[PDB]
């Protein structure tokens, strides 16, 4: 049994959590904030990841070379990262050198430079990001997934943005972006480790006690997305792996069906030719697969977003003629969960994620993201008692209905990348989202 | 007429069943048009977007 996680507040709204671990030397301490991507529009989108760029260009003390030097000093490491929700930017350290880090993140959140000179330098730094994730193709395949499933909406952009906007975005707009975004009532001040939570919240006072408050205060990971059934080819027959992914939309973090998706995506699970153990995965499609080549590995996933959600698979296969079988028997896996779950397959999962959700969680890192993530997006850190519960309250009956409501014979997004001749059209894969038997 | 019945005495019935077939027949024509294009719409469509490699 875990320490309890502690939760105070300051005056101006920002939330302060920790979870102390007496038995690690090292802390993580950052500031998670509800804002990302999301929050731009057509216009200024791209933004909230070039802040991100400015954020380690210099502050109104701190020139770029001292915060270098200043974090060297200190020796551990910053790092950040936007995404469409969810925003974070956090310090890995020693014990005792948490005053210092709080110190440094304070700067570079409240009082950054964002000079014309920085800003038109990074300008080209960024230019040339939008030729490089080309050779990241899962990132490929997953952005263009959201760029179709919420086709012209906000859940829909990247978070680069268009090159169009990059040449564009002005100092003006990326501090109008912090001060309409990076409100106290959004952000939450985490520390895991060998940090103190008495400590932690005095470090606030002293730091973070000047930061705006939004007008209009609502929850934490408080929100109308409407998916559109569609693919993307990006045929490349030169690529030897073709990669694929299909979904549905899925859950949001509230959800009431948010373990049943979790139950079921557990059910088809992951698969990779590369470990040893995959081969004897209780798991049908992971049989189905290895028996008989189909793929090199295949990934469940279930994201969620405040108010909508993916659910759905990511595959890749060397098998260039039997796209059509993996792709068959990966859309027949998922109408059994509609068609044939027994207690049998619902209680496999629910042992296996009653551990994994826990295990997950096994470093200083990994628990500031848990506590971060939940807080940003729940209001709350769930306790392991309570997610046990939530589990245990998943029976075959829930599983099926979730299954009938929203995978059985519903519209997919579907992106190929890479050799993938051999994936029929739209309706030959819609046609496997239901059985004509049952 | 009698001896036009004599030489075609399924004269009354045939035309009887073919108002029938004629009904059934064009009412499947025009579902069968709408099937198609329903199932076609995804071919007829498509885009494309080419950026010469
Ligand atoms: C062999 C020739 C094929 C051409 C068929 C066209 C019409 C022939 C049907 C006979 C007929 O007069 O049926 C009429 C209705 O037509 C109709 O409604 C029939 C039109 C349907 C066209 C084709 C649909 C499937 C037919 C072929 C499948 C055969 C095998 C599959 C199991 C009225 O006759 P009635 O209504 O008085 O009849 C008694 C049941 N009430």
């Amino acid at each position: 049994v875990s320490p309890k996680t502690r939760t105070s507040n300051l005056k101006n709204g920002l939330t302060i959590a920790s979870e102390s671990n007496p038995l690690v030397q090292t802390a993580t301490v950052g500031v998670w904030i509800d804002a990302g991507s999301r929050n731009e529009n057509a216009y200024n989108n791209g933004t909230a990841h070039f802040f991100e760029h400015l954020a380690f260009k210099g502050t109104d003390k701190r020139s770029q070379h001292q915060l270098e030097l200043d974090i060297e000093n200190m020796g551990g490491h910053l790092n950040a990262y936007t995404s469409r929700e969810s925003t974070v930017y956090y310090a890995k350290s020693f014990k005792d050198d948490v005053p210092k880090s709080v110190e440094i993140l304070a700067d570079i959140l409240q009082h950054s430079k964002l000079a014309e000179s920085a800003i038109d330098r990074e300008r080209e730094v960024i230019t040339r990001e939008l030729e490089e994730v080309n050779k990241q193709y899962e990132e490929v395949v997953f952005d263009h997934l959201h760029a179709t499933a919420f086709m012209n909406q906000p859940l829909g952009r990247t978070i680069l943005g268009p090159r169009e906007n990059i040449q564009t975005i002005t100092n003006t707009e990326l501090r109008k972006f912090i001060t309409e975004n990076y409100t106290a009532d959004r952000m939450v001040l985490v520390g895991a480790g060998a940090v103190d939570h008495d400590a932690l919240v005095e470090l606030a006072e002293k730091y973070f006690s000047h930061l705006p408050s939004s007008q209009s205060p609502v929850p934490l990971g408080t929100p109308i997305p409407n998916f559109v059934g569609s693919e993307v080819r990006l045929r490349d027959d030169t690529m030897p792996v073709a990669h694929i992914a299909i979904a549905v939309e899925g859950v949001s973090w509230t959800s009431e069906d948010y373990y049943t998706a979790l139950v079921a995506q557990a059910i088809i699970g992951n698969y990779d030719r590369a470990v040893g153990t995959s081969r004897h995965q209780g798991s049908r499609l992971s049989n189905i697969v290895s028996e008989n080549n189909l793929a090199n590995s295949f990934q469940s996933f279930s994201t969620s977003y405040s108010d909508t959600g993916l659910w759905g698979i990511y595959l890749t296969s060397e098998n260039t003629t039997q796209i059509d079988d993996l792709v068959h028997f990966t859309l027949k896996e998922w109408n059994r969960l509609s068609t044939s779950v027994s207690n049998l397959q619902v209680e496999r999962a629910k042992s296996q994620l009653k551990a994994g959700l826990l295990l997950s969680l096994d470093g200083t890192t990994y628990v500031a993201e848990d506590i971060g993530r939940q807080l940003t997006t729940l209001g709350r850190r769930v306790t392991p008692a309570e997610v046990e519960a939530k589990l245990e309250a998943v029976t075959e009956h829930d599983v099926r209905a979730w299954a009938q409501k929203t995978l059985y014979d519903k519209d997919i997004a579907l992106v190929g990348l890479g050799p993938i001749e051999g994936l029929y059209d739209y309706n030959r894969i819609r046609n496997d989202m239901s059985m004509m038997r049952w | 007429a009698f001896l036009t019945w004599a030489a075609e005495p399924e004269h009354d019935e045939r035309k009887k069943l073919g108002l029938k077939a004629i009904i059934v027949i064009s009412a499947m024509l025009g579902l069968s048009v709408y099937i198609k294009k329903f199932k076609w719409s995804p071919i007829k469509n498509r885009k494309f977007i080419y950026n010469p490699p």
